[PDB]
């Protein structure tokens, strides 16, 4: 497939996505089954003013990724930009 | 020296002895098929405990990067042999040894056959001696996997400036042409030749794939400098095309003019950000082995000086000096345990400079530090010191941060003075805010920065002068292309605004920072600014995934995708805001009979799942005749946000409160007791709940259920079926505002997670078909029907 054809298809796919995300229920469960499970995410950074999606990522982990994660020995970091700016910037106080 | 090359040839080189070859002619090493034995032996020799290099079944046994010398060494050392590069091999110093995995190269497997190639760059005759830096390019399946960079030193006096040369491939430099004197500068530059002389450079980024060949006369005078390469431009598609050439040639030069230009008027492609404080990782005690024989055998570095007492003594060395590369590999193994989190794949690069000399049976101590980042890769500085409190080894280690998924917060989370400190402190923050501020003041004649800072209760927009005309113009432009019975029902926003409207008032109950058309810009804007600050710090892995909650998705895609610019972002997010404000009937207070309830399925009953509440809302919506559904599938059986009618929220709250008080499950009674009985038995509960919910006034307060929680100040039912009619204008906007070119599929591909289809962004007929099924659309239906016509 040509570059500019794919740039046409990816634009119209994006316009669809945003246009219907506008007014459709958000399957946020299956995103949390994509990145935490399928991609095996090791750091969850909530770019927000207050930690809520950190709350929902944590509660997804301690429900259905408590036994799955400890077997692979992977360390999840549930961060939000508002509260854990130290750890995202890596600036521990002495 | 010729006999010394001969003898080192016999101990080292496995070819027919002839030193009569051009150093400038690229050297090809023979294929070395990696085996699990040679890896096991090399790992035990260096003292590598990593599970990555253990032969475990099913998984493919990784290769240590240290082993990359064993393949490469054959070609690498071979570079020092030529009759051009004359010197005693005994008084040869290994200065620096660098390994860089080129980004996109997966680490070596166990069944690989690796193509070895070495080229000779830096043959410089110093007054102290002769530094030879040689580039070994190792390739698997034709593609380069790692680069092996070695700097070697002949001690003595080398006045060999005839065959002295420097063949560096100068880094590429981007040059942004904003001002009219900049193109005047580049056209004043003689060496800037173009393919078409008339080519406009205004608002262009020009890259120079330039490389310099210098012959020397003296230690500083360059007898001739030939700096040349193709000048390309970043196209709107972000493809690179050659539009000009640098063809700089000069004789007795003391330096390059282009390099001086660049250190004042050129910007390096890559900067390595510094932390305020270097993070103390560890200080780990390395120990050299009694004998170097187990390392020398596997490595193939048969310099006797590492093993032979008689050799070491003849070379004025204080003993059978331990292989420096041994201690290097030993210290990286400690970097891999501590800073690579016991992972071999997390290593990008590793450069090690041998400062001092190390003997067998020594008590070294390695001071490791996490100092920096560069584009998501942590920078590790380690030094190695002996018992005598003398630093023997230095080195730098670029280490990939793992998969870090981003989640961007939606609405309701807004507060006063959000992201003010960052707006004062960070440069990039200032830049985002100021850009969006300037856009808003020139476009809509209001300061979003004013609104986030102090939150005025009401904000006037005065069309009072010439400035007021261009502001008012676009205040007539926004419309609702709402779909009603198949025909466009165009409703302009602010019907009051017309050709004779001089002033309009944005009216909020408590403060306009609460009204969604100012939350959405403010939230998104801050998040973008915060992420730009993270990128100016280089703390974001390029392998990261990213998603959003409701509004956040727009902030997430703007940040991690850069699909739409700051002015694009603010216009589209403000359009969304007002398009959702005025998609619903309101009053003077901006109160609508719509909102949300965050329902805990486990609270009403533990056995109560998300298929039970989906049935409950499906049955309540039809029995009441009001509009409500589940709009955010947040946590599985712990939080589902349901947006819809305020009476529909109140009746559903009453239904789930009564079900918890009665302690009866709908899933037990439907499958186990009687079939199609709990349907007519549910409608009496929904009737009872709906008659009490309806009586209450249209602006009824939303109160907390036992499972349910009221989303405070949510007038709009976001993501509900109520504003499916408002999709037709929004798509009409998105096609005008998102550009063909500005979409970069690779940077989106497997990285952007859409909210509709929680599957990584993929451009394939299956994904279009999945989107078409989930919500029918004429463009994607046409595209799947015409799929095989776009491939060719």
């Amino acid at each position: 497939m040509k570059p500019e054809v794919e740039q046409e298809l990816a634009h119209i796919l994006l316009t669809e996505l945003l246009a219907y995300q506008f007014a459709s229920p958000v399957r946020w469960i299956e995103t949390q089954d994509v990145f935490l499970k399928d991609f095996n995410t090791e750091r969850v950074v909530e770019i927000g003013p207050s930690p809520t999606l950190a709350g929902m990522a944590q509660r997804t982990l301690k429900n259905k990724y408590e036994s799955y994660d400890a077997a692979l020995s992977l360390h999840r970091e549930i961060l939000c930009y508002s509260k854990d700016a130290k750890e995202i910037y890596y600036t521990p106080d002495p | 020296n010729q006999r010394i090359k001969e003898m080192y040839w016999k101990l080292w080189i496995d070819e027919p002895f002839n030193l009569d070859f051009d150093p400038r002619d690229v050297i090809k090493g023979k294929d070395f098929e990696i085996t699990a034995k040679e890896v096991y032996d090399f790992t035990h020799a260096v003292g590598n405990n990593c599970e990555d290099f253990v032969s475990r079944p099913d998984r493919t046994m990784l290769a240590p990067m240290d082993f990359a010398i064993v393949v490469g060494w054959r070609a690498i050392i071979k570079a020092i042999f030529p009759n051009t590069v004359d010197g005693d091999l005994l008084k040869l110093v290994h200065l620096s040894n660098g390994y860089k995995m080129i980004p996109g190269a997966k680490p070596l497997q166990v069944g690989d056959v690796v193509s070895t190639t070495a080229v000779i760059e830096s043959v410089v005759n110093q007054p102290t001696g002769k530094i030879v830096d040689v580039v070994g390019t190792l390739s698997r399946n034709g593609k380069p996997v790692m680069e092996v960079t070695s700097s070697f030193f002949y001690r003595g006096n080398y006045t060999d400036f005839e065959n002295t040369f420097q063949k560096t491939v100068e880094p590429v430099y981007q040059m942004h042409i904003k001002t009219s004197k900049d193109i005047a500068v580049l056209r004043s530059k003689e060496w800037f030749q173009l393919d078409d002389e008339d080519f406009d450079l205004l608002n262009k980024t020009l890259t120079f794939e330039t490389e310099t060949e210098v012959t020397f006369k003296n230690a500083n005078i360059f007898s001739s400098v030939k700096c040349f390469g193709p000048i390309k431009v970043e196209l709107p598609t972000k493809e690179t095309v050659e539009i000009g050439i640098v063809d700089y040639e000069a004789g007795a030069s003391h330096g390059n003019p282009v390099v001086d230009f660049l250190k004042r008027n050129g910007s390096t492609l890559e900067q390595k950000v510094n932390l305020e404080n270097p993070i103390p990782i560890a200080v780990l005690d390395s120990y050299t082995p009694s004998t170097n024989e187990p390392y020398a055998r596997v490595s193939g570095d048969l310099n006797p000086i590492h093993v032979s007492r008689h050799f070491a003594s003849y070379a004025n060395l204080p003993g059978t000096i331990t292989h420096g590369m041994f201690s290097s590999a030993s210290v990286r193994a400690l970097i891999e345990n501590w800073a690579a989190d016991s992972v071999s794949s997390r290593v990008r690069g590793y450069t090690c400079q041998f400062v001092d000399m190390v003997l067998p049976n020594t008590a070294l101590k390695t001071s490791i530090q996490h100092v920096g980042m560069i584009n998501g890769r942590k920078l590790i500085k380690f030094e190695t010191r002996n018992e005598d409190d003398v630093v023997v080894l230095t080195g730098e280690a670029e280490i990939e941060q793992p998969v870090t998924t981003f989640v961007f917060t939606g609405q309701g989370s807004q507060e006063q003075g959000m992201g003010m400190d960052l707006y004062k402190t960070s440069k990039a923050a200032q830049d985002v805010w100021n850009r969006a501020d300037n856009h808003f003041k020139d476009t809509y004649g209001f300061s979003i920065l004013d609104i986030v800072i102090n939150n005025p209760v009401n904000l006037t927009i005065h069309f009072g002068g010439e400035k007021g005309k261009r502001i008012r113009e676009n205040y007539s432009a926004m419309i609702f292309e709402t779909i009603v019975d198949g025909k466009l029902k165009t409703e302009k926003i602010f019907k009051e605004i017309n050709e004779h409207s001089t002033s309009y008032t944005f009216r909020s109950e408590k403060g306009l920072l609460s009204a969604t058309q100012f939350t959405q810009p403010a939230l998104t804007l801050m998040e973008k600014a915060a992420f730009e600050d993270l990128k100016s710090k280089g703390l974001i892995p390029a392998d990261a995934t990213f998603a959003g909650h409701s509004l956040g998705e727009y902030a997430a895609l703007a940040s991690l995708a850069d699909v739409m610019s700051i002015e694009s972002l603010v216009e589209v997010v403000f359009y969304r805001g007002m398009t959702m404000q005025v998609a619903v009937p309101r009053d003077e207070l901006g109160r609508s009979n719509y909102g949300m309830i965050a329902i805990n399925p486990g609270r009403v009953a533990a056995s109560f799942s998300q298929e039970a509440l989906q049935y409950v809302v499906e049955r309540v919506g039809k029995r009441t005749g009001w509009l409500v559904e589940i709009v955010n599938y947040n946590v599985e059986n712990q939080q589902y946000v349901a947006a819809g009618d305020l009476r529909a929220l109140d009746t559903v709250t009453n239904v789930l409160n009564f079900i918890k008080l009665q302690k009866i499950d709908i899933i037990e009674l439907q499958k186990s007791l009687s079939l199609e009985e709990v349907e007519g038995h549910l409608f009496e509960i929904i009737d009872e709940a709906s008659k009490k919910s309806a009586v209450k006034p249209r602006p009824l307060k939303l109160e907390r259920g036992f499972a349910c929680i009221p989303l405070v100040g949510i007038s709009v039912p976001f993501h509900s079926t109520y504003l499916m009619n408002g999709v037709k204008p929004f798509k009409s906007f998105l096609k005008k505002n998102i550009i063909k070119e500005n979409v970069k599929v690779a940077r989106l591909a497997g990285k952007y997670i859409p909210n509709l289809t929680a599957k990584p962004f993929q451009v394939t007929k299956e994904y279009f078909q999945d989107v078409y099924d989930l919500t029918g659309s004429e463009p994607i239906k046409e595209i799947i029907d015409n799929w095989e016509k776009y491939e060719q």
